[PDB]
């Protein structure tokens, strides 16, 4: 909820660029996932779950045998 | 060039269908969809063209009227 | 010797319910689906990979079209 | 090169909450063909030809 995707986005392009080396590495290991999160439609508030969902009944079956 | 004659499926022969069609897989839809519409006209209601035979299925008169050039395609 | 046009079909698995014994269908596998996808028979793997397995509307609906003599639903 | 092969078919009435199973020879929704090879326990009698369908052993589950 407190989080701001495009100055964190930003950053992370600007601290690869700042210290090139084994942390740059790092800075684009993290850069990747938080800049796929802006161009999605869907907001990643999504990651956590206030509700549950719950399969179809018929894909976990309770059907009583021959007896 | 002569097979004598074809019989059941393989008539009419597949190459005399090849020059009319652009390939196989448009031969396929162009004698697939004539046919749906053959089978519709019994119940786009147009056909059938060539005189049919007595008991006879409606790919083999799409697969005969192809041959015969009563028909024509546009591709998408 | 195994035949089926139609009979009863599994509760938890929506296609035909495999064997000799329950008057089941054949297992049309991956390796068969390969052989049609490069022959590229399209609307005939997209016919038993649908209606003539899993699809509960398609496979209602083909008996009644075929028996009726319309076209095939698709 | 004729051989005889001999097949075994089961079937047990087991106890369920509802009520109790019975093997017995009357069925509510039958004819009388494909109950005449039954007997009064309820199953086929001794060399009656079954062909692939017929009844062999009438159960009824309440």
């Amino acid at each position: 909820e407190n989080f701001d995707i495009d100055a964190e986005a930003e950053s992370l392009r600007e601290v690869i660029r700042s210290g090139k080396g084994q942390k740059k590495l790092r800075a684009l290991k993290r850069l990747k996932v938080v800049a796929a999160f802006q161009q999605s439609g869907n907001s990643p508030m999504g990651m956590v779950l206030d509700a549950v969902p719950v399969i179809p009944p018929e894909l976990r079956p309770m059907v009583q045998l021959d007896g | 060039s002569a097979y004598d004659t074809p019989l059941g499926i393989t008539n009419p022969p597949i190459d005399e269908l090849l020059s009319r069609a652009s390939s196989k897989y448009a031969l396929v839809i162009y004698a697939a969809k004539r046919a749906r519409q053959i089978n519709d006209y019994y119940n786009e209601y147009v056909g059938p063209l060539v005189e049919p035979g007595l008991q006879e299925k409606p790919l083999s008169i799409a697969l005969r009227e192809i041959h015969g050039d009563l028909l024509e395609h546009t591709e998408g | 010797i195994h035949a089926r046009s139609t009979g009863p079909y599994s509760m938890i698995t929506q296609q035909p319910l495999g064997g000799k014994a329950q008057f089941g269908g054949q297992r049309f596998g991956e390796m068969e689906c390969w052989a049609m996808q490069a022959y590229g028979a399209a609307y005939t793997l997209q016919e038993l990979l649908t209606i003539k397995s899993d699809d509960t509307v398609g496979r209602v609906k083909v008996y009644e079209a075929i028996v009726k003599g319309e076209n095939i639903p698709e | 090169l004729t051989s005889i092969h001999i097949e075994e078919h089961e079937i047990d009435a087991r106890d369920t909450k509802l009520g109790a199973e019975e093997i017995t020879r009357d069925i509510p929704n039958v004819s009388d063909e494909v109950l005449a090879d039954l007997d009064e326990r309820g199953i086929v009698r001794i060399g009656a030809e079954v062909r692939d369908g017929d009844i062999l052993v009438g159960k009824v589950t309440p």
